[PDB]
């Protein structure tokens, strides 16, 4: 019923206001609590901050000095702004709905209680990289095949992560296998996607490789044939 | 933050004790996080678990003080390999900002799986661009630990190879890629090129040649 | 449109690292980069061309390096005569020399 | 006629239901047939079995109408892998000409067996006949699924190779052959020839050279 979807730049220069947004689909926004969470490589999960249903904010003292959380009730969009970003700020930033629970141990009249917050429905994550380097679109080359066989799609020399890959504009879904990237010493990732299809389908089921790299708005296509 | 490991045999029950112990009445959350993916809130109150989560995931309630918070995973499967976090709240301490440490559960006793190596020669369009790259795709193996080796004809080749560390597939196996980069003349001036993939005690080979 | 470093300096014995970048209009993977030592209002000098090939007579401390998004010029083992204004350039084989902004060292 | 499979773990009891159900009082025969061999009548009446057949092979008698004809193999072994036929007779239908369908019992849980590759160079008499053939003999492996690969020195060779699909040996393992055919000049003009036999996740190599 309620799902969340993040959206970000993908690349932000050092010492610059990073900005993210997150869309709620199904429920409203001004009647729940929401949390921003980022996860760096190696370091564990980190709670950035949260915003109430009454649009009140509270920041982790870790990054309290430079994080601003917002909300737009016109639709279901809440944003996040973090300035003075460094290299250690690149991470997957998640978006989730915080639920307020009241733990009562003593008497509520004496205030012997405390509030805890927990995220029950999360987004999917938006990859954000902090680097002085400039963006670059990929270069998609076909990989022709030869009980069954397999064909590929070589997505090389792009920056930064990620790159979505679909076959036949989303039609071909069975037997698809997209492989993690490779950071070459030149500083660019290189991906590869391959599907395993029946041998007889070579003539002539058209196999269209779809590749998208949003940080450079450089979508491309390419067919494969012996 | 730091990570503490834990190995549970396949099918057993897992006992994951919490990192920090509570000084008073507690309210603990349990999240399942596999890196590169959205965390999954397993148990939100001391024992209340949301829908879409099996009964095998259980937590200890706060009946009498002294009981430690332990997440209990009965009947462990290969899918249970993830990081488990203990979001600890209590009446004594302050606001629980840090999610705490991380327990890396690795389920032992999973079946040994052999790779599915697939090698692709340089494309015609790539060779037209005066660049030539071999790709060696490895998939459907367990345990996720392999070794690649590139040979120009018979002699080895190590200058210009890049390899991915294994990554878990959706079917609980692993996969990795190996990219050999060479000038298009080196692709033509040699007879064949091979990608030897050694996994566990065995080595598989797949080769390709410009024909 | 080819921005250089604002400025920088060092000390006798150390090194320098000038920069030079721009958009897809004049930079960089499909262009060659040349570096000119240019005293203000005097006879310039070609230091490095083709993104790291020194001119005949340039000291081996001068070095060039080109990333896919920016071109660099290192000046190892500094000496008194290095107090000049340097300029980069982006060209192809059949075009002009689009110069750089400037870098006082 | 069509074939319907069935997998029984090693040591278990096998329940092979008959293809066609009987409309009246029945008289069913059970044959064990492994292709390329004489069938073995296991049970001739609804439950009567001849001599030379163990008690682990049993059939359901015709006591009361409604009971289905099921051949029951208790304690399944690797030798029980064969086609089982249900020759169905009854008072209602006509003459039982067709033997019926076929149940292909494949016993799971058998031990993994490694090949015994043996490569032979072309004989002197063959080379005298201006023909040259390499043979690669593979035996004593399980499961019966292998892959051959021929390499002239280092480079691969695929033009002129013939390979047998695996065939069960008397000891319940498999065996296959691989014949590379080449002109006697190609036998002399190269350094060595190899036969790489990849079975399961491992590859074995045996090579030979004209010396």
């Amino acid at each position: 019923q309620v799902q969340l979807q993040e959206s970000g730049p993908g690349l932000v220069k050092p010492s610059e206001t990073l900005s993210l947004t997150c869309t709620v689909s199904g429920g409203s926004i001004s009647n729940y609590y929401w949390s921003w969470i980022r996860q760096s490589p190696g370091k564990g999960l980190e709670w950035i901050g949260y915003i109430s249903d009454s649009e009140s904010t509270n920041y982790n003292p870790s990054l309290k000095s430079r994080v601003i959380i917002s909300v737009d009730t016109s639709k279901n969009q809440l944003s996040l702004k973090l300035n003075s970003v460094t290299a250690a700020d690149s991470a997957i930033y998640y978006c989730a709905r915080a639920q307020q629970g009241k733990r009562i141990y003593g008497m509520v009249s004496f205030g012997e209680f405390f509030y805890y917050y927990y995220m029950d429905v999360w987004g999917k994550g938006t990859t954000v990289t902090v680097s002085s380097a400039s963006t670059k679109g990929p270069s998609v080359f076909p990989l022709a095949p030869s009980g069954t066989a397999a064909l590929g799609c070589l997505v090389k020399d792009y920056f930064p992560e990620p790159v979505t890959v679909s076959w036949n504009s989303g039609a071909l879904t069975s037997g698809v296998h997209t492989f993690p990237a490779v950071l070459q010493s030149s500083g660019l990732y290189s991906l590869s996607s391959v599907v395993t299809v029946p041998s007889s389908s070579l003539g002539t089921q058209t196999y269209i490789c779809n590749v998208n790299h949003k940080p450079s708005n450089t979508k491309v296509d390419k067919k494969v044939e012996p | 933050s730091y990570v503490r490991p834990l190995s549970v045999a396949l099918g057993e029950t897992a006992s994951i004790s919490c990192g920090r112990q509570a000084l008073g009445s507690r309210a603990v959350q349990w999240y399942q996080h596999r890196p590169g993916q959205a965390p999954i809130l397993l148990i939100y109150n001391n024992q209340d678990r949301p829908s879409g989560i099996p009964e095998r995931f259980s937590g200890t309630p706060d009946i009498n003080f002294g009981t430690r918070a332990t997440l209990t995973i009965s009947g462990v499967e290969a899918g249970d390999e993830a990081d488990y976090y203990c979001h600890m709240w209590d009446s004594r301490s302050g606001f629980s900002w840090s999610f705490g440490g991380a327990t890396r559960l690795t389920v032992l006793g999973q079946p040994k799986a052999a790779p599915s190596v697939t090698l692709f020669p340089p494309s015609s369009e790539e060779l037209q661009a005066n660049k030539a790259t071999l790709v060696c795709l490895i998939s459907d193996f367990y345990p996720g630990a392999v070794t690649v080796a590139w040979k120009a004809d018979s002699s080895p080749v190590k200058a210009g190879v890049e390899t991915t560390t294994p990554s878990k597939q959706s079917n609980n196996k692993y996969a990795a890629s190996s990219y050999l980069s060479l000038t298009p003349m080196q692709w033509k001036m040699h007879k064949s090129y091979s990608c030897q993939v050694t996994h566990e005690g065995s080595t598989v080979e797949k080769t390709v040649a410009p024909t | 449109v080819l921005t250089q470093s604002a400025s920088v300096s060092g000390s006798l014995g150390q090194s320098v690292t000038i920069s030079c970048t721009g958009p897809n209009s004049v930079c960089c993977s499909h262009k060659s980069i040349s570096w000119y030592q240019w005293p203000p209002g005097r006879a310039p000098t070609l230091i490095i061309y083709e993104d790291n090939e020194r001119a005949p007579g340039i000291s081996p401390r001068f070095s060039g390096y080109k990333s896919y998004w920016s071109a660099y010029l290192t000046i190892s083992d500094l000496r008194p005569e290095d107090e000049t204004t340097y300029y980069c350039c982006s060209y192809t084989h059949n075009s002009g020399c689009v110069f750089g902004t400037g870098t006082k060292v």
